[PDB]
């Protein structure tokens, strides 16, 4: 079959250098003149920057000259001036050149940090510069006489040179000797001679060098690029419509800095053909040269030389280089944002009577958005007699068209999205339901996904037009198919406030109330006497319930009896589904008990009822939470009574204190720790007093004279439901709030000693302003931190995704319970859900397996692990993972909005640093900076040693500025000597045996160490304890897992050893590798297979290498990748996300992960 | 020690080293480096502090 | 505010409010990270191809949106389409390689 | 409407490719080929779909199944016509 | 040294170039006239440069040229 010519749908793409005839192939003219426009007629002056003939016709379908002006005359040149008359769109596309009288370097391969040229020729920058301004001769192809081939001379010195050598010596100056250098290099020739000069000298500064030079020549070679194309002879001219001069209203007109900058270089350039007809002297000719010079440096990339400004305005022209680099930091107009079609944004409302799969949709909005559709359905029922008078219907606005409106939005889903987005649930899908007037209504379930508050935030919507899109919101971004976080199992749809100040006001229970101690048969009966108003909302009551249990073989057990429960729990349970206890609302349904109500309920009946659920537990909540008629008063604060008395015991201490240092008794700094000390103590003593005042006081009677309970107070019961307000805040309200500090980081020794509740004077407060900036500045500011953070993490992840199924290794890390110095900061239950058994695991005894190799372990398999006292489980990791360009479903765990195990195909960097990056903002050495100097592997300030290898130790040497430590191994060889300062306090025994990785010092450590001493294992563990460690201190819940595939992503590339294949130090892909020792070790060579060392790369440091380049230009530096890459030819394959993205086509991942592979597979193949 | 680290020895010579620096690469003169140094800090018209 | 489908923009052809009727939502980097996350391909393509940035598609896009067909004849973004032209008017030479 | 696809999802497995085959019966239907296979209930064909892969009448082999039979049922029909292109010799 | 900006490295360059006397203006202008009447004196022995101008001038008297396309005039 003939391949092809013509269009196709292109794969990967190549970049490098284009010759001068490769740039004359895209040229459709030479450009002769900076003309613009005629001045009267705007029309293109011809032979210039904006040119009909050699771009394009000004309008569609049209000669310039007029002549042909008909549709049908096409593929014609018109015999006036040569236009062929096709669409304008073509003055978009045609290119142009220049050519030009001297020639001239690229300024982006002279000033790059390693100048090509310059390294490409072994000559210095500094050389290759005083050259080119003619300040200095440079030889060329020396030959023998006197002189190296790359050698300089002055003036003076080339004269004495000629005058002695005539011929078989050459010389000469500007571009073109530079260019005659690049042009005479033999790259082949000098291949050989260093790797002879390699092979004979031992020396690692020559070596070094010699090899790093030979790898960079031998790439060059095989790009296919010669090297004098580093000096432009042509160069082209962008098409006139991305440039482009366009009029204005008043007359005027605007247009683009490189027509400033390309008139230049034109003008100039002309100017100096002149001075060459004209035969001018050579200082006239050469400030032209190095004027041209200038003028196609500004041109390609300004700021390099001199920084042109443009004509009449101070600001600096925009260059080329500009062009492509945009801004914003690194932002390539996919990455900044891109403004959408068949969308729009507003103010967001309630809307509580909704299911949790809606959303309401503003009239006018829904109008607008779906026009099209709305237009195609008025004419498909034939109620408009064409799209004309469709138009003019809904635009008339008639009553028909609603109805229609009506019809067209029933299935049809739109994506909701709030303004920080920062995990997935940031967007979500829901279906529109018209409502009357501007504002967007929000389900109050998922407020909590968006972290939207109600005052003012603005939401976006926008409609999934393709059926593709229609199905993936329904089957993906819908609502009701994210229930759980993908950071953690836990449900993200738990019930916020009210809602829960409404069940807890409903299950709860007073001493004596109506109803007290009375039988009745059923829940209905319950709300039948609580609605009627002869028994009371909470009362102690016995009633006859019936629960489920589907602890039968996939099958629902009943069971009835006479519960001990009250009213409100009562009439709650006709909510409660099927199969859970009666257990779950016997209890008080705090905002942390309600969440497990709707989590056991997921474990075991399913989704929708799960859903449904939900949806009336917000119900109910709101409902009841409004009848209950909670309030707030200014009575509702109670202050302890003993206040001003622990205020003036603790007063008696401070001038006790004052007293012991008039007399000298106590130094000022331990008098200021004291007074310190006593006032802290203060405001906790009235802590604890207005806590157990506020929350027990309620004393009541039942049938005798007294009793007391928990407070039925409102900010109470508020504050101890979880609804809203802490034990902190409250602590601010009554009791006496803090002692706060001044800027410089002291705290005052004189507290608050008011509250809220009273007044605070003007010091108190003033002192308070300090605590409230900061407090927003810190908070605003850490937003951005996180922001960075989640940058920085889905740059070092992105294109891993879910590939194979599975690797089918045993390997796995040990999962224990994180047992800290307490009784354990986390169970063993947590982190072995939802993974996957390494091997099969045993009971006390054994050949008794109860899980059976590799299982996931779901509730069930966690609990029966749980009946038996197993204390260690082995499991399968995203890190140790076989797989190559990839994880494995069966390495990664089953975690996501499904309990079900990952997809094929799901992209889970993205979602890993999504899962770390969204709780960030909650974050306060340690911390989030802590955080951020973990992931980015950074060595710390005074770190510890660990010992290099195990065996015995001794002190050895003398006091230089280190004393050496000499370790002596049992077996093997002594050699290793380490050299420690001495000046650092040491820990380890000058007589005792230490084993590698032992500690030789204190202080925290280098993870690189960790990784080379204890091994891989080691270091991901530490990684992920610390940063664990960091998160849970704050409380914040996130699953190994993520920071897994974050670390694999870390440890990526590797430093071979051994050899027998590739290059000896080389930093390479351990995919690459083990793949490639893998291949040796068979075949091949019997087995010439290498050893290499595992390293470990920071996160932004791991993200510089990307095979792809189109990917790097995106988040790095631009002008540097491309240049770096341009000259290896390098040829980007895609197959990644970022670049994808940027050429606009299918995500290979997800949906389209099912298009990439059957194209993958298709490619390299028959 | 300041004196040990100073290129300079007179007056000229300082001038020349103050010229050089707020507008180098152009060669000194003895006029240009005066009226530079006395029109910075000592003229009444390139200089207030009101 | 709301859009179905407005003016555009010059220069680089992208969805721009002239009338006072509004240009589109921007749709930034992390939006698409959102839609990476889960496995919607042709969201996010419909998204930065035919709902933006292409100057056929969109068109040819709106024309079965009311013939009721749903489907995306997606084509190049006009973006990187003009990234190409950048690149290659320095001496840099960027190609679209195989089939 | 429908409210959750875990049904459909538990009826192909992989849950994107459950929005391909979806999708390509969703077209059946939407461009005019073909009709329901279960009462429409003003559910556009996005939805029809979806509940054509939870009742188990439709997945992504059933239709290769389907379609491979119509390129027969079409070479059935031409059949004497392209043989009348005998003027290839 | 050289500060770049070319404007320098013109300026360092033509001022090594040291001025004119009034005399040696008029030296080199003798130069000038010296070597242009050169040219034109060997032009006055070519045989084919006198026919040429012969040819012309028949041209010119033919209608098929202009008196100033061939001289600026002669001496007068
Ligand atoms: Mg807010
Ligand atoms: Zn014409
Ligand atoms: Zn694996």
């Amino acid at each position: 079959l003939k391949a092809q010519t013509k269009t196709e749908e292109f794969d990967a793409i190549k970049i490098a250098l284009a010759s001068p005839d490769m740039i004359r192939s895209w040229s459709f003219g030479e450009v002769k003149k900076p003309e613009t426009i005629n001045y009267r007629t705007f029309k293109p002056e011809r032979d210039g920057l904006f040119c009909a003939r050699i771009f394009g016709p000004v309008k569609d379908y049209e000669c310039l000259c007029g002549k042909y002006k008909r549709l049908k005359h096409r593929g014609v040149i018109c015999e006036k001036c040569g236009v062929e008359v096709t669409q304008t769109k073509v003055r978009r596309e045609r290119m142009g050149h220049i050519e030009l009288a001297s020639p001239t370097a690229h300024i982006w391969f002279l000033k790059s940090l390693p100048s090509r040229i310059g390294l490409l020729l072994d000559m210095p920058l500094r050389d290759i510069e005083r050259v080119l301004y003619f300040e200095s001769y440079v030889v060329i192809e020396g030959g023998m006489t006197n002189l190296e081939r790359q050698q300089i001379l002055t003036e003076e010195q080339y004269l004495d040179a000629l005058e002695e050598f005539g011929d078989e010596f050459d010389a000469k100056m500007g571009a073109e000797a530079i260019q005659a250098l690049l042009k005479s290099m033999d790259l082949e020739q000098e291949c050989e001679q260093l790797r002879e000069e390699l092979n004979e000298t031992n020396s690692e500064t020559k070596r070094k060098k010699l090899t790093k030079r030979i790898k960079l020549l031998e790439a060059f070679v095989q790009s296919g690029n010669k090297p004098e194309w580093m000096i432009l002879t042509v160069l082209p001219v962008l098409p006139p419509d991305l440039r482009p001069l366009v009029p204005l209203d008043g007359g005027r007109f605007a247009t683009s800095d490189l027509n400033d900058l390309y008139r230049r270089v034109i003008n100039r350039n002309n100017r100096l053909k002149r001075l060459l007809d004209l035969a001018a002297p050579d200082i006239i000719v050469r400030n032209e040269k190095r004027m041209l010079q200038e003028a196609v440096d500004a041109l390609l990339d300004n700021g390099r030389r001199g920084r042109a400004i443009t004509g009449s305005n101070k600001r600096p022209l925009k260059s080329l280089a500009d062009m492509i680099k945009g801004k914003q930091g690194r932002f390539r107009q996919n990455l900044l944002g891109k403004r959408v079609d068949y969308s729009g944004r507003s103010v967001i409302t309630v809307g509580p009577y909704l299911r949790l799969h809606q959303c309401g949709l503003p009239k006018k909005m829904a109008l607008e958005l779906f026009k099209p559709f709305i237009y195609g359905k008025l004419e498909l029922r034939g109620l408009a007699t064409t799209i004309k008078a469709a138009k003019k219907m809904v635009e008339r606005e008639e009553a028909v068209v609603w109805d229609i409106l009506d019809e067209v939005i029933r299935e049809h889903p739109v994506l909701l999205n709030r303004a920080p987005t920062l995990h997935r649930l940031g967007i979500q899908a829901f279906e529109p339901v018209l409502i009357e007037g501007k504002a967007i209504q929000l389900h109050p379930l998922v407020c909590a996904a968006y972290n939207a508050d109600f005052d003012g935030d603005q939401m976006a919507v926008h409609v999934p037009l393709t059926l593709e899109a229609q199905l993936e919101a329904r089957a993906l971004m819908m609502s009701t198919n994210n229930i759980l976080s993908p950071a953690n199992g836990e449900p993200i749809i738990v019930p916020s406030q009210d809602v829960v100040l409404g069940l807890y006001y409903m299950t709860r229970d007073c001493v004596n109330a109506k109803g007290e101690g009375m039988v009745l048969t059923g829940p209905k009966e319950a709300e039948r006497l609580y609605r009627s108003g002869l028994a009371s909302l909470h009362a102690r009551v016995k009633v006859r319930i019936t629960e489920y249990e589907k602890d039968a073989n996939g099958e629902l057990v009943a069971k009835t009896s006479l519960k001990d429960t009250t009213v409100g729990r009562a009439i709650l349970w006709m909510i409660v589904p099927k199969g859970l206890p009666y257990s779950i609302v016997n209890q008080a349904l705090g905002k942390k008990a309600i969440s497990k109500m709707l989590n056991t309920c997921y474990r075991i009946l399913g989704l929708k009822p799960t859903v449904i659920f939900a949806d009336q537990i917000m119900y109910t909540g709101f409902a009841y939470a409004a009848r209950s008629g909670a309030s707030v008063g200014i009575d509702d604060m109670v202050i302890p009574e003993k206040k001003h008395e622990i205020i003036s015991e603790a007063e008696a201490e401070v001038a006790e204190i004052q007293e012991q240092f008039q007399s000298g008794l106590v130094t000022a700094g331990e008098r200021y720790n004291k007074v310190i000390d006593i006032w802290a103590a203060a405001n906790d003593r009235v802590s604890k007093a207005m806590m157990d005042n506020l929350q027990t006081e309620t004393v009541i009677n039942r049938d005798g004279q007294e009793e007391k309970q928990v407070s039925f107070n409102s900010i109470y019961m508020m504050a101890d439901s979880g609804a809203r307000g802490s034990a902190a805040q409250i602590r601010q309200l009554a009791g006496m709030r803090g002692l706060m500090a001044k800027p410089d980081g002291s705290i005052i020794e004189t507290p608050i000693t008011a509250n809220f509740r009273e007044g605070l004077n003007v010091l108190q407060y003033f002192i308070s302003t300090h605590g409230a900036r900061k407090g927003l500045a810190d908070t605003a500011l850490k937003t951005a931190n996180s922001g960075y953070l989640t940058r920085r993490l889905v740059d070092v992840a992105q294109d891993l995704v879910v590939t194979e199924d599975d690797c089918g290794t045993h390997e796995g890390i040990m999962m224990t319970p994180v047992i800290e110095g307490g009784d354990v900061k986390e169970p063993l239950r947590d982190r072995v859900l939802g993974r996957v058994t390494a091997e099969d695991v045993l009971k006390p005894g054994t050949a008794d397996i109860l899980v059976p190799r590799n299982t996931l372990l779901h509730e069930q398999w966690c609990d029966l692990l749980e009946e038996n006292s197993v204390d260690a489980v082995k499991v399968r990791s995203v890190v140790s993972c076989d797989t190559d360009f990839g994880v494995c479903a069966h390495c990664y765990g089953r975690d996501l909005a499904r309990g079900h195990i990952i997809n094929k195909g799901e992209a889970i960097g993205v979602i890993a640093a999504q899962s770390i990056g969204e709780p960030g903002t909650q974050l306060t050495t340690g911390g989030l900076p802590r955080v951020a100097d973990l992931f980015e592997a950074r060595r710390p300030k005074e770190p510890a040693i660990l010992a290099e290898i195990s065996g015995i130790v001794s002190f050895g040497k003398e006091t230089k500025g280190k004393r050496r430590l000499v370790i002596t191994p049992v077996d093997g060889s002594d050699p290793y000597e380490e050299m420690i300062p001495k000046w650092r306090q040491l820990n380890v025994f000058e007589g005792e045996r230490v084993e590698r990785g032992d500690v030789i010092s204190d202080g925290p450590e280098a993870p690189h160490d960790i990784l080379r001493l204890r091994g891989v294992h080691a270091v991901t563990r530490y990684i992920v304890n610390e940063v664990q460690d960091v998160y849970r201190l704050q409380g914040v819940k996130i699953n190994d897992k993520h920071i897994e595939v974050i670390v694999r992503q870390m440890l990526r590339k590797a430093t071979i050893v051994n050899a027998g294949s590739s290059d000896f130090l080389e930093g390479e892909q351990v995919e690459y590798s083990r793949v490639k020792i893998a291949n040796r070790e068979l075949e091949a060579n019997g087995k010439v297979g290498a050893t290499y060392s595992r390293d470990l790369l920071g996160i932004t440091k791991a993200s510089l290498a990307t095979e792809s380049f189109i990917s790097a230009a995106s988040f790095q530096e631009t002008t540097r990748v491309l240049t770096e890459a341009a000259v290896a030819g390098k040829r980007d394959e895609l197959r990644g996300l970022k670049e994808n993205v940027i050429v606009g086509r299918l995500i290979p991942a997800g949906t389209g992960y099912a298009y990439h592979q059957d194209r993958m597979r298709r490619r390299a193949a028959g | 020690e300041t004196l040990r680290v100073d290129p300079t020895n007179d007056r000229l010579s300082a001038l020349v080293e103050i010229y050089r620096m707020m507008r180098p690469g152009e060669p000194p003169t003895r006029e240009a480096a005066e009226s530079l140094f006395e029109n910075l800090f000592f003229s009444e018209d390139r200089y207030d502090l009101s | 505010h709301a859009r179905s489908t407005g003016s555009y923009s010059l220069v680089t052809q992208q969805p721009l409010g002239g009338k006072a009727q509004f240009g589109g939502q921007r749709f930034g980097e992390m939006e698409v990270w959102a839609l990476e996350a889960y496995g919607a391909a042709y969201t996010l393509q419909e998204m930065l191809t035919v709902k933006s940035d292409d100057v056929n598609g969109r068109t040819k896009m709106y024309k079965n949106i009311v013939d009721g067909n749903h489907q995306m004849e997606p084509g190049m973004p006009e973006s990187f389409n003009v990234l190409l032209k950048e690149i290659r008017s320095l001496g840099i030479n960027i190609e679209l390689e195989d089939e | 409407a429908r409210v959750t696809v875990q049904d459909a999802v538990e009826k192909i497995g992989n849950r994107f490719d459950l929005v391909l085959v979806a999708a390509r019966r969703a077209r059946q239907m939407q461009v005019g080929g073909k009709d329901p296979l279960v009462p429409e209930e003003n559910d556009k064909t996005t939805v029809i779909a979806l509940r054509e892969i939870e009742e188990g009448l439709i997945n992504n082999q059933i239709l290769d199944v389907r379609e491979r039979q119509e390129q027969q049922e079409q070479e059935a029909a031409e059949l004497q016509a392209v043989t009348a292109i005998a003027e290839g010799r | 040294g050289r500060t770049t900006d070319p404007v320098r490295m013109y300026m360092r360059e033509m001022g090594t170039v040291e001025l004119l006397t009034r005399e040696g203006e008029i030296d080199i202008a003798k130069r000038i006239e010296d070597g242009i009447n050169q040219v034109q004196c060997s032009v006055a022995e070519y045989p084919e440069a006198i026919t040429y101008l012969l040819e012309q001038y028949d041209r010119v008297e033919a209608e098929e040229a202009r008196l100033s396309d061939l001289i600026t005039g002669f001496v007068d």
